[PDB]
């Protein structure tokens, strides 16, 4: 169970960061422009389940 | 762990439905089917079962798998009703078994009969030639009654296999009403 | 053929600075936009007058 | 489109005067392809001759951003010099720097100067005592040349 | 009638059906609530106006109409597109 | 030739947009604009915009690493 | 019911390489596979597809195979890999649908409550259009039929997707004669009397032949029906049909003074931009 | 090391197999893998692909389950053709499309299977319309460093490689990657009824539907838009002769001082839909 | 594993930071010291009962 529980650490420590940010307004319905808490501005996708 | 793919062919006819053999006619070839599908596994994992009907359609119910899971699931509610169906059964069966995927292994399939069959001669000698010219060896065991002492299954197993054949047997139906292990007794050792 | 020449946008950018005053061995001082300053070069085609 | 338009020399090596003129405005296509083949049909029509308008046409094709047409470009340039000396063209020391200027500089591709040691190797073949004709004295053409320098 | 100049007037309604004048309106007005007929009415010369017929089981001077009428449609449609097409058909190119 | 060469030059946006500001400009393609990280461009424009779309002051698209009007 | 389906490319090209696939066999077998797709209103979407073992020989025509266990196995890989994607029906090569192309559909109604069918060709001698699609109704008829259960047609296209846009318009490179205006139409307009020539084409050849053969076939309820229908809409009168020509002459009118009005200034322009900029560089040049 | 010419050949699915399912996953890199035929040497021939199931959330890893290798491999054997795989591919949707450390990391313990099982990158964000872009790759040592490199047959493929490029990470991938070229065989039957599909498909069904339906539109909804041309053709005219005045009144030619233009052109195109679908009504609708 | 908590853990470096929330959708949220907020779905090497904001 030691070496389950750290395997699914081993696991886990390929995760990635994400940005956190907030979504201004709806472009297309593809196009979404964003705002990046942290400074600049963005224009973005999404995903197909969203 | 010799090559083939063992279909067997159930029979859900319509006069299969009494009690004339041990409880039902049913339950004791589905322990037959049972019998015959652990003696296959024993014979050979390798080789795979599908099953098949002579119902109004011929469906086939199981795709030619090794487990027998699916075979115990179709053994039930059978709707044991309707005409036999036999000349074209041969074909659906040999078309199934083109369907498979080794073809080195060989087209062995089992047939049972309880029903009076009305086949035409020629019909079936034409499929005699067929199988001669397919290379398949088809045992089949037959129950219930017929045309009594079972009529052109002699015809069609005598024409099947003439000159060194060797290979396609005739079970005929004991018409006494005895217990499943002894119908399969004899074609438990060989064909 | 102008519009096959794409590849020239693709490449990089360049900055708008704003000059204080130059001096001797050709070469100037600017204060970029945020940033502090940099003496830095002339090209071939600008005068330093 | 390539081997299309080298074509034209290898049906058209009678007269020389004839393919510049009509490929004056292939050499600046649009494709280094078309350019490419434009170049080598510019230098085997115009290869035993000492025309002015061929090397008028070959001279900006060594400068475009696409290495094999400026290789092109090279063997082209050689073929229109085939022994030829500081009389039918000022162009020979001209273009006996450019080779070497191409071929000593490190920061050119493979593909770009491997024309310069084949053009090098070109100019100076057989120690100049034999060099390449599609043509005799009898008017028949040269079988093994033509087979030779199309194949190459 | 052949279905072109076929707007019926109050006569020859009130000659087959050998009824009275103030019920020929009845009558069509009859079908026209049922749905076997889809025309209408004028009256300063009671002409039924017809836009409907019933669809009829094929004769054989019916399956002869049929084949003749439709290769009639189908020539001149055939005709006048080959025309349309040489005519526009080198600026297609 | 040259509307397949058109459309090859559209692959430039197609989701790394970030926006700036539209500034000033030079004179034709050539534009000058101000991000918002701060500091101020002097960029090259695309010859897809038509020219109406622009010049008080216009929340525009960038490329990321060419930084360029798009 | 449905609206229309729309098909996308992949699936017909999932068609012809698996034409290609059992090519080499070659001595009698159809084209038979299994369709993908995704109910997305009463139109219908078609997403991807896959193959199916299948054959049927010569005696007792009505032979005829369809995995279910195959069909389980890869709907589970397919399902595994997408949860968006689920089955809508199958499909077959359609040279036309003979009498064994209805079991298929009353095997696999127990998937998909309206099983869709699609009939393609992969032989692109149709000068119309391919991708036909019928579904299964029932039409209980005047004569007390019990239940005809019959196949109809429900219209088909092929629609886009923006990635596919990309591979198809790439796969392409051949033929672009459009530049769409004025004329990208006209193509079309040769094909739209033409393609109702060989549909007519297609009318008098049936209605000669059911006179000969079928013997007496003539459709029964749908020929009187639709023949009458024919023969109830070929509008050539002429009281105020002659009195749309105004109006015609109103379509004319808009577009004769927009042309006259502007092309010629605009042209003009340009002329003078032309030779203004061509005898001041002339003083220059010279 | 020991090279020979760089040659991949396509299957037409395949591409459409690449660009569907790197587009339905885009933000992660999507596993598949890749399935044809090693004919020779020199030239690779994929004919087929399939694509692999995801797992847990997380960008560019990737595993080949055996069992779906078995399962898969024997519904392509009782398939028509079954045959080798040939290697595997993802996307770097974001980007410039170079193989990951992952990517390696799986190429050095898949490389010792198969010797030129290709690793191949779609990108469905970086073509558009005339791009694929199709992007393949091949490793290198580490030990044949003391080696040269560089035997290169058909000098054209290299020079062809070094064109569609950019970057300075590219430029610094040259070493552990080299890549391969990759062309397009067309079957004449799937390019004519592709040309079938995209040159008639788009034209509607029976085919004088929709023109019918734009004689429709020529007598109900036109006149709307004839309208909306009318007040456009006025309102713009009056300001736009102030333009030729305003051109002799600048300069001869100078840089563009202002907003607007003339524009026309586009309106008189709509009215020349107009005209054309007006010559429609006579044609579609008398016989 | 202690190879992979090598690989991470030898890269002395820590850029430190500060949790902002704790979500469960299990998911915490960070804000780092050059202020730029991050999100992850995987925590990591720490217990939830160890955290607060
Ligand atoms: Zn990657």
């Amino acid at each position: 169970k030691q070496y389950e529980k750290s395997e699914n650490d081993l696991k886990a420590l390929q995760s990635v960061g994400q940005i956190v940010g907030e979504v201004l307004k709806q472009l297309t319905e593809e196009k979404f422009i964003v705002k990046a808490t942290n400074g600049p501005r963005y224009v973005v996708g999404c995903r197909r389940q969203l | 762990m010799v090559l083939e793919s063992t279909m067997v062919c159930v029979d859900n006819s319509e006069y299969m439905r009494n009690g004339d053999f041990l409880p039902t006619r049913l339950q004791a070839q589905q322990d037959a089917v049972n019998i015959v599908c652990h003696s296959k596994t024993r014979s050979n994992p390798e080789n795979n079962v599908g099953l098949i009907t002579l119902a109004n359609d011929c469906e086939v119910l199981t795709t030619l798998t090794p487990d027998t899971g699916r075979i115990l699931s179709k053994l039930h509610t059978v709707q044991p009703k309707g005409k036999i169906t036999f000349c074209t059964g041969i074909r659906v069966a040999h078309l199934a078994l083109k369907h498979r995927q080794g073809k080195n292994h060989k087209m062995r399939i089992i047939a049972f009969v309880g029903s009076p069959v009305e086949d035409n001669e020629k019909d079936l000698v034409k499929l005699a030639k067929r199988l001669k010219k397919e290379k398949v060896n088809v045992d089949i065991i037959n129950f219930g009654e017929e045309e009594v002492n079972t009529e052109k299954l002699t015809a069609f197993v005598n024409t099947l296999n003439g000159k060194d054949g060797t290979g396609s047997h005739l079970v005929t139906v004991p018409p006494g009403p005895s217990l499943a292990d002894a119908l399969i007794s004899s074609p438990i050792l060989a064909g | 053929l102008l519009r096959e020449e794409l590849q020239l946008l693709q490449e990089q950018g360049s900055y708008v600075g704003e000059v204080v005053r130059a001096m001797d061995k050709k070469k100037v001082l600017v204060k970029v936009h945020p940033e502090g300053k940099f003496v830095v070069d002339v090209d071939k085609n600008i005068d330093i007058n | 489109r390539r081997a299309a338009v080298e074509s034209l020399g290898f049906i058209l090596f009678r007269t020389p005067e004839q393919c510049p003129s009509v490929v004056s405005l292939l050499s600046e296509s649009y494709n280094p392809h078309v350019r490419y083949g434009a170049a080598m049909a510019l230098g085997i029509c115009c290869a035993g001759t000492g025309n002015k308008e061929a090397i008028n046409l070959l001279e900006p094709m060594t400068n475009d951003p696409v290495n094999y047409v400026r290789q092109g470009a090279l063997i082209a340039s050689a073929l229109i010099m085939i022994q030829q000396t500081e009389i039918t063209c000022p162009k020979v020391n001209q273009f006996r720097q450019l080779y070497s200027k191409v071929i000593n500089d490190k920061h050119d591709d493979v593909m770009a100067k491997f024309g310069a040691i084949l053009a090098q190797g070109i100019l100076d073949a057989g120690g100049h005592n034999v060099t390449i004709s599609l043509q005799s004295r009898t008017g028949h053409t040269h079988m093994p040349s033509v087979v030779g320098v199309l194949v190459f | 009638r052949p279905a072109n100049h076929r707007q019926l007037t109050f006569e020859e309604i009130a000659k087959s059906a050998k009824i009275t004048v103030n019920e020929v309106e009845l009558l069509v007005m009859k079908a026209l609530s049922v749905g076997l007929v889809k025309g209408s009415i004028d009256e300063v010369d009671k002409r039924v106006h017809m836009t409907w017929v019933q669809p009829r089981v094929l004769d054989l001077q019916q399956i002869k109409g049929m084949k003749d009428r439709l290769e009639f449609w189908c020539t001149d449609v055939k005709s006048m597109e080959m025309l349309v097409e040489h005519q526009a058909h080198d600026i297609l190119t | 030739e040259f509307l397949h060469a058109q459309e090859e030059v559209k692959r430039i946006q197609s989701i790394p947009l970030v926006i700036g500001q539209f500034l000033e400009a030079v004179d034709q393609n050539t534009a000058i604009v101000g991000s918002t990280t701060g500091s101020n461009y002097y960029v090259r424009i695309l010859s897809t915009i038509d020219r109406e779309l622009l010049k008080p002051n216009a929340s525009v698209a960038l490329h990321k690493h060419s930084n360029a009007l798009v | 019911a449905v609206q229309k389906v729309v098909v996308h490319p992949l699936v017909l090209l999932s068609v012809v390489d698996h034409f290609n696939r059992i090519g080499k066999v070659g001595n009698q077998k159809r084209v038979v596979g299994v369709l993908l797709g995704s109910w997305q209103k009463k139109v219908l979407d078609v997403s991807n597809s896959f193959a199916v073992p299948f054959d049927e020989d010569d005696k007792d025509d009505s032979v005829w195979f369809l995995d279910h266990d195959y069909l389980e196995n890869m709907y589970g890989m397919f399902k595994k890999v997408n949860a968006r994607e689920r089955i809508v029906g199958w499909y077959h090569t359609g040279p036309k649908l003979h009498k064994n192309d209805i079991a298929i559909n009353e095997l696999m109604k127990r998937y998909c409550p309206n099983s869709v069918l699609v009939i393609i060709d992969v032989k692109p001698k149709d000068l119309g259009l391919p991708t036909e699609a019928y579904i299964s109704v029932e039409e209980v008829h005047d004569d007390g039929t019990p239940t005809s259960k019959t196949f109809e047609h429900v219209t088909s296209e092929i629609g886009a997707e923006e990635a596919e846009e990309v591979g198809v318009e790439h796969l392409l490179r051949d033929i672009k004669d459009t530049t769409v205006g004025t004329l990208s139409q006209r193509i079309t307009n040769q094909v739209h009397g033409l393609k109702g020539l060989n549909s007519k084409l297609l009318d008098i050849r049936s209605y000669l032949e059911k006179v000969a053969t079928g013997k007496l076939p003539i459709n029964h309820q749908i020929i009187y029906q639709l023949q009458d229908v024919f023969n109830l809409l070929p509008d050539v009168s002429l009281q105020e049909f002659v009195k749309a020509f105004y109006l015609k002459t109103n379509d004319q009118m808009v577009v004769v003074y927009l042309a006259s009005l502007i092309r010629s200034v605009v042209a003009l322009h340009n002329l003078i931009n032309n030779k203004i900029a061509n005898r001041d560089a002339e003083k220059k040049e010279g | 090391a020991v090279d020979t010419a760089e040659q991949v050949y396509i299957s037409s699915l395949a591409l459409l197999k690449m660009l569907k399912h790197g587009r339905a996953g885009v933000p992660m890199e999507v596993m598949g893998l890749m399935l044809g035929e090693f004919v020779d040497d020199y030239t690779v021939r994929v004919i087929d692909v399939f694509a692999m199931p995801q797992s847990g959330t997380g960008v560019s890893v990737e595993a080949v389950d055996p069992v779906f290798q078995a399962k898969m491999l024997d519904m392509l054997k009782q398939t028509g053709r079954p045959e080798m795989v040939v290697g595997w591919y993802h996307s770097h949707p974001g980007f410039g499309c170079w193989l990951s450390g992952v990517d390696i990391n799986t190429q050095q313990s898949f490389e010792a299977l198969s010797e030129r099982a290709v690793a191949v990158v779609v990108d469905p964000i970086q073509s558009v319309k005339g791009k694929v872009v199709i992007d393949a790759f091949r490793l290198i040592n580490a030990n044949m460093m003391v080696l040269g490199h560089e035997p290169r047959q058909t000098t054209s493929n290299l020079g062809h490689l070094n064109k569609p490029s950019i970057q300075a990470l590219i430029h610094g991938l040259n070493r552990h990657y080299y890549s391969i070229t990759i062309n397009y065989r067309k079957n004449e039957l799937e390019q004519k009824m592709l040309l079938n599909l995209h040159k008639k498909s788009w034209m509607e069904g029976l085919t004088l539907q929709d023109y019918s339906e734009h004689c429709k539109h020529n007598e109900s909804v036109v006149k709307e838009m004839l309208e909306l041309a009318k007040n456009y053709n006025k309102a713009v005219e009056e300001e736009d002769k102030m333009t030729p005045e305003q051109l002799a009144i600048k300069n001869v030619g100078k840089q563009d001082p202002k907003r607007h233009l003339e524009e026309h052109v586009d309106v008189l195109m709509t009215s020349n839909i107009v005209q054309c679908l007006a010559a429609m009504l006579d044609t579609v609708v008398f016989k | 594993e202690n190879s992979e908590k090598i690989k991470v853990n030898k890269t002395l470096p820590y850029l430190v930071s500060n949790v902002i929330e704790l979500l469960d959708v299990k998911c915490a949220v960070i804000k780092t010291s050059t202020r730029q907020t991050y999100f992850l779905p995987v925590i990591g090497l720490v217990d939830a009962e160890k955290l607060k904001p």
